[PDB]
């Protein structure tokens, strides 16, 4: 189960505006031209580290997958959030509770008892890159429509985050909800980041154009001591 | 490739034929004229740091000094290549040359410049896409949809002062030096011009290569075509997708590189908190202050001078080929040289410039020999007890 | 002398302050964490995350309940004027010497063992006295000794697991080589500076960010709109020209910047607005001039501005009457090198006298004004060609002209030392 | 002018490296005695510091110009060893070399830090107009001027 | 003779450009290694610059 994700995994790494510059920066990217693994639960939703950060990116039909939840102790031991939809606004709760080893959610076990706070707020693409730095956990996005069925396309697409946490807590490792029919009580595709050397282009009205990978050849290597694109 | 040469003591080889050869050579002139402002680059609009600065001494009346001295050295370069006569010649009306067509290089009596075919060719060679910051001042002076735009203050100090000779006047110059090698030969170089109709010239400049004058006057049609074709074929060269001007376009790709670093040097912070002057004003106490403050005053400094003293020696080098380029007009147009590969590849015939973007093109006739034929060869003969050589 | 100079900036302007901040009302809890009774203790030091403030400082550091105030990234003057975005104050209680082992970079006890700050750090630091607070002999107050590794700094560990220094895996026996980990204060009454409890809070925060919410007593005013200021918006500062924008800016971009990592562009922190800043100190300025031998007139040239736009560029009616005169009047001309003030344009052409630029010099003429015109090449001519004819001299002239060269300059040497320190040997 | 303007460039720079010994880069004050007076070799090393290399820099800055006047006069000097032998000990035909006409002969004199040749030239004047022929025909063949 | 002037210029100043490695400009000592294992980061930063 491995698949090639060519320029997924951009974003606004900053809030200033650029207009018709060449920046780079140093910042925690997924790497082009890497593996993601190829994910289908029809005959499992298994635990998965958190080592760096995660790109999460899924082409979905009638919203089938609403939710995860980050955290590695799962008994209300130590800290993990939770963030799920109920078909009208998204909810951002980040409370303990006991998970269960088939957790999903019923068209549905949570008990919780000691927490910190909350907060609520193949048609088209629902990118999302989860990054945890020490004080914040930003969610960025990237929304975009094709017509491929499964895989990711070629295109280059970067835009606007969404929301920061303010909860300087740990992960160490996630899982994912979906929208099961029944309420159960019984007993999209992943990709890891990595600290690469970017150099990006804005052209008018601030706009990540195209960016370049300093790490993967030496042809792209020249063209980052360059500072440019043509050579 | 290899070759060899068949050496004989009594053997000799003499031409039959001959080309006639126009071939092209590039100079640069002059460079961008620019202006550094001190206080403005190195703290602009912050009284905390002018008083800071002032305790320096002189370094910035020194470094606008320097950058005055090569800005005036670049109209000298202009004024010494170009202006060689004082008296504008006009080309004549009816053009009668005896065959030889020089419509190409002649100004256009069509546009309302004054710029040949050769000069548009040669414009459109010479860009400035990929350079930084000249590209964004010179939007500037094009930027004629917008009132209360007054970006001499905004690129941090850094400006472009405009030539003293403008793209039309200089294009007049070259008019005006082919339009009296045309018509008089030499001899407006030295004196007065004095009329001389064109084969009777080219006559006596094959005269002046050791070829007798009755070739020309027989071969005359011939060498007119020959002429006429080797013109088209540098107008051919020229118009198609060739990079033919290396040598003018590594001078603006040199002046922009250093210009962009000047600028990309703004953002270091050389060991103070921060490369901002206004985070450092507002966020410490004039007590604490004037410390980061002396180490981003340092570095700026170190900046500034390390440009100004590439850019000293880099005036140096176009000084030269100015001075070069003001010798080939003098020896090559206003007359015939007998220097050996001065001007072409042959033994020279005549020239004429071209006006190219902060440079000169200059087109040299030769004469080149052709297709050769064994002989057998003599000092001396000997006919009555007496020794006859020839004369020439 | 005769020529055209280009002049340094010396004219002097009056400057107004703009302060813009956004709508906000509440307090937030200082009047608890600095006076409470339960403070935390070493090992397990408080922390808690403050927001949406109008707090005032200087109800705190000019209020003498504090012995020792070290600001560390800021000087404790200006802390009220600024904006902070997140404020983690801390809370714990030490001995009266291991004050100085709260700064960065310490060794001790304390640094090493219980808590770390980190060296790249911007906050300041609180403590002051509790002798007659928490003693009464009070042994609540605990404090961590040993570790196998460091502290990395900002973090915090509790476990009562005992020591290991040898090869024993000593399972809860106090030994040799195992101890545990946790002692007690002695805190006496009768006991002299340097060990009575203290009250040690310490506070952190990162700045230059763009939603930042914490920030105290400074009241908004109004725009002036192009006139030279030194605003103030949400902490960040700068002198300059607000000027109405026109930038195709994003749902959240507090400010924009260009190459030279400077900002140019504000966003109004009241209406949504987006203020494009411009310097105003227009040095560009050239003089132009005959020698003070024989005149006093001058003319100005105002380098790549278009004429209409003079008076706003260079402020000038906030200048002296003099210069005023040089900013409109019937001598106004526009080349292509800027906005030429002062000098009679004519239509006639000479050769260049003083070069001004782009085909234009100027040149003093008798009345006496000074003139500028478009220079000449030189005399036109036309020479009478035909395919037969020629022109012979028919007499001579002898003529003797000069050529000056340079060959050689001066010849100087410099001694160092004495240039640098003359005959001090401590240089 | 050109003699007069590499006297003026020769002492204006060694007046601004007098001028230079006036500042002060930051320490208290510019004069070392007065630093030396007024604190023990702890803080004074400091102050002493600052001096040192903003005159240190002030001297790179003199070396660093002269190096170039310099290179900018030999190549003068070279010129005007070209000109001696060309023009003075022999007689030209490259134009516009030895003076504007047609060159005769050229007189050397000595100058401060200089050299000035008066070149003896040629100059026609008075013209007349005239009608030309390449050749003239004979008894058939064509005849062409020796000279 | 020319021609030994410019191998004699290049390598003088090739020489001194490495004897200018042994001098320490204020610092306590012209070696790294030993400003970085007698002093701490916080305090090496002002001898390493
Ligand atoms: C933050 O998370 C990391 C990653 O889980 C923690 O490192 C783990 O610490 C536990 C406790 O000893 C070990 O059992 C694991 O093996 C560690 N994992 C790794 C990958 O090193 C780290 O201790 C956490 N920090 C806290 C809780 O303060
Ligand atoms: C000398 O060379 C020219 C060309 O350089 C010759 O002219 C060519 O003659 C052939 C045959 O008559 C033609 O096909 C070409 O078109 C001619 N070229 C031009 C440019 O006119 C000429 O014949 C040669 N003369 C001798 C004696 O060999
Ligand atoms: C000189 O050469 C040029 C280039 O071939 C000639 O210009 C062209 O002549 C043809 C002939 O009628 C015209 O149809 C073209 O329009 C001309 N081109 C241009 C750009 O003008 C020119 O005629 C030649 N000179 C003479 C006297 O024949
Ligand atoms: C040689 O003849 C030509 C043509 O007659 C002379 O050129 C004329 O000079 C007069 C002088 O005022 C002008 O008014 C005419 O307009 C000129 N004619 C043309 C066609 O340009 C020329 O001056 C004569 N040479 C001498 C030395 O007198
Ligand atoms: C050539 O020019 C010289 C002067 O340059 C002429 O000599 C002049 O002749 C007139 C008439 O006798 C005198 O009035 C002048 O005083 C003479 N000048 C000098 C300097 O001697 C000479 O006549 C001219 N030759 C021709 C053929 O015209
Ligand atoms: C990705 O997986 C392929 C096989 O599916 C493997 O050959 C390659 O080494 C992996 N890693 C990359 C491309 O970095
Ligand atoms: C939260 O409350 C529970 C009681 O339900 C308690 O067992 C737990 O220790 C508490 N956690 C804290 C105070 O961190
Ligand atoms: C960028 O701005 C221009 C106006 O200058 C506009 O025409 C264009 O649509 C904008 N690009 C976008 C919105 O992607
Ligand atoms: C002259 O003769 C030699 C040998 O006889 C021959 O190799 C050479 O090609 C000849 N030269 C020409 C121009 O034909
Ligand atoms: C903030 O206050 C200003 C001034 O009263 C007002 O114009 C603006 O709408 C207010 N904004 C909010 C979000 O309340
Ligand atoms: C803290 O409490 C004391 C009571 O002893 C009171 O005097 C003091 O004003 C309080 N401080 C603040 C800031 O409210
Ligand atoms: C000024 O000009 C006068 C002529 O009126 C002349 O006598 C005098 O020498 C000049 N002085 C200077 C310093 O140029
Ligand atoms: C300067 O402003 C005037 C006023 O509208 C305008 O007519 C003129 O074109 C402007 N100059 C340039 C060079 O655009
Ligand atoms: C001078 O030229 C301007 C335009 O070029 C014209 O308006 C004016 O009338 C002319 N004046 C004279 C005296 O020729």
């Amino acid at each position: 189960a491995y698949t090639n994700s060519f320029t997924r995994g951009v974003y606004y790494p900053d809030k200033v505006f650029r207009s018709s510059v060449l920046h780079s920066t140093q910042d925690l990217f997924l790497p082009f031209f890497s593996n993601v693994t190829w994910f289908h639960a029809i005959h499992d939703n298994p635990v998965l580290p958190f080592n760096d950060g995660v790109y999460f990116a899924s082409t979905e039909k009638s919203n089938i997958i609403r939710g995860w939840i980050f955290g590695t102790t799962l008994d209300s031991k130590t800290q993990s959030l939770l963030i799920v939809n109920n078909a009208t606004n998204v909810v951002i709760k980040v409370c303990e509770f006991q998970f269960c080893n088939d957790p999903f959610l019923g068209v549905v076990y949570s008990s919780a008892n000691n927490c910190t706070f909350e907060y609520v707020s193949f048609k088209n693409l629902r990118e999302f890159v989860f990054k945890n730095i020490d004080g914040y956990f930003k969610i960025y996005s990237k929304h975009t429509p094709i017509n491929l069925v499964r895989d990711l396309p070629q295109g280059f697409s970067a835009l606007e985050p969404l929301v920061d946490l303010p909860i300087g807590i740990n992960i160490t490792r996630f899982q994912t909800l979906l929208a099961l029919h029944r309420s159960y009580l019984t007993p999209y595709y992943v990709g890891y980041l990595q600290p690469r050397t970017f150099l990006l282009k804005y052209n008018e009205n601030g706009t990540i154009t195209d960016a370049v990978d300093c790490a993967l050849d030496p042809l792209s290597e020249t063209k980052c001591t360059l500072k440019s694109f043509t050579v | 490739a290899e070759n060899s040469v068949a050496y004989s003591n009594n053997s000799i080889a003499i031409p039959t034929n001959f080309t006639i050869s126009v071939t092209t050579e590039i100079l640069p002139v002059s460079m961008t004229k620019t202006s550094v402002d001190c206080t403005m680059y190195i703290c602009g609009d912050s009284t905390e740091c002018s008083n800071l600065l002032l305790q320096y001494g002189s370094f910035c009346t020194q470094l606008n000094r320097a950058l005055t001295g090569i800005a005036v050295e670049q109209d000298k370069n202009t004024q010494e290549v170009f202006a060689q006569v004082k008296q504008i010649y006009k080309t004549p009306p009816i053009k009668d040359f005896g065959g030889f067509n020089f419509s190409q290089i002649l100004p256009d009596p069509s546009k309302p410049s004054k710029r040949s075919f050769i000069e548009d060719l040669l414009f459109n060679k010479v860009t400035l896409a990929d350079a930084g910051f000249i590209k964004q001042y010179g939007d500037c002076l094009g930027d004629i949809a917008a009132r209360d735009l007054i970006c001499a203050q905004k690129f941090n100090g850094l400006t472009v002062l405009p030539p003293l000779l403008t793209d039309e006047m200089i294009a007049q110059y070259t008019s005006a030096l082919l339009a009296g090698t045309i018509t008089s030969g030499w001899t407006f170089g030295a004196g007065a011009a004095l009329q001389i109709p064109f084969a009777m010239q080219m006559a006596y400049r094959f005269n002046g290569i050791g070829v007798t004058q009755n070739v020309l006057y027989e071969n005359q049609k011939l060498i007119a075509n020959q002429f006429n074709s080797a013109i088209g074929k540098i107008q051919d060269s020229l118009s198609s997708t060739a990079s033919a001007l290396g040598k003018l376009q590594d001078v603006v790709n040199q002046n922009a590189q250093a210009l962009n670093t000047l600028v990309k040097q703004l953002s270091s912070n050389f060991g103070a908190i921060s490369s901002v002057l206004n985070d450092i004003l507002s966020r410490l106490d004039p007590p604490e202050a004037e410390v980061q403050i002396d180490r981003l005053i340092t570095g700026r400094l170190q900046s500034l001078q390390t440009y100004v003293t590439q850019q000293l020696i880099r005036a140096a080098e176009i000084r030269a080929s100015a001075n070069l380029a003001a010798t080939k007009m003098s020896e090559c147009v206003l007359g015939q040289s007998k220097r050996v590969d001065f001007c072409g590849k042959g033994y020279h015939l005549m020239s004429f410039p071209q006006s190219a973007p902060h440079g000169v093109v200059f087109l040299h006739v030769t004469y080149v020999p052709a297709q050769e034929k064994n002989f057998t060869t003599a000092p001396a003969i000997c006919h009555d007890g007496k020794a006859h050589f020839p004369r020439e | 002398e005769k020529g055209i100079y280009q002049t340094s900036n010396f004219r002097v302007q009056p400057t107004e302050s703009i302060v813009r901040f956004p709508n906000i009302t509440n307090l937030c809890p200082f009047g608890e964490v600095f006076n409470a009774t339960r403070f935390a203790s070493v090992y397990a030091w408080n922390r808690k995350r403050i927001s949406n403030c109008v707090a005032d400082y200087s109800v705190l550091y000019n209020s003498a309940s504090f012995s020792t105030f070290k600001c560390y990234g800021v000087s404790p003057t200006k802390l009220n004027d600024l904006c902070f975005t997140n404020v983690y104050a801390d809370s714990f209680v030490i001995r009266g010497d291991e004050v100085r082992q709260i700064a960065p970079g310490q060794t001790g006890k304390i640094a090493d063992y219980n808590y770390k700050l980190p060296d790249d750090f911007t906050g300041c630091v609180i403590a002051w006295n509790s002798n007659n607070l928490d003693s009464k002999g009070n042994y609540n107050y605990l404090y961590r000794l040993f570790r196998k590794s460091n502290l990395k700094p900002f973090e915090r560990d509790i476990s009562t697991e005992i020591y290991q220094a040898g090869s024993t895996p000593c399972n809860g026996v106090e030994g040799f080589n195992c101890y545990f980990p946790l002692q007690s204060y002695g805190f006496q009454p009768t006991n002299g500076v340097g060990y009575q409890p203290y009250r040690v809070v310490v506070l952190s925060f990162e700045l230059l960010h763009a939603p930042a919410t914490v920030c105290g007593p400074k009241k908004s005013t109004n725009l002036v709109k192009n006139k030279c200021v030194n605003f103030n918006f949400n902490g960040l500062t700068g002198t300059g020209v607000l000027t109405e924008s026109n930038k195709k800016f994003l749902p959240f971009q507090q400010f924009g910047r260009d190459i030279a990592d400077t900002t140019d562009a504000v966003r109004d922190p009241q209406t949504l607005e987006i203020l494009d800043i411009t310097p105003c100190s227009f040095g560009g300025v050239s003089v132009i001039t005959p020698g003070t031998n024989t005149s006093n007139q001058v003319a100005v040239l105002y380098q790549d501005v278009n004429c209409t736009e003079v008076p706003v560029a260079i402020h000038a009616d906030q200048l002296t009457p003099t210069w005023r005169v040089y900013s409109t009047g019937s001598n106004v001309f526009q080349t292509r090198a800027g906005c030429l003030i002062g000098a009679e344009h004519v239509n006639n052409s000479y050769e260049c006298d003083i070069p001004i630029g782009a085909g234009i010099c100027a040149s003093y003429q008798t009345s006496q004004s000074i003139i500028a015109y478009t220079m000449s090449l030189g005399a036109e001519n036309s020479v009478a060609y035909s395919n037969n004819s020629i022109a012979i001299p028919t007499n001579f002239t002898i003529s003797v002209t000069t050529e000056i060269l340079p060959v050689s300059m001066t010849k100087t040497s410099v001694d160092c030392t004495m240039y640098i320190c003359g005959d001090s040997t401590e240089c």
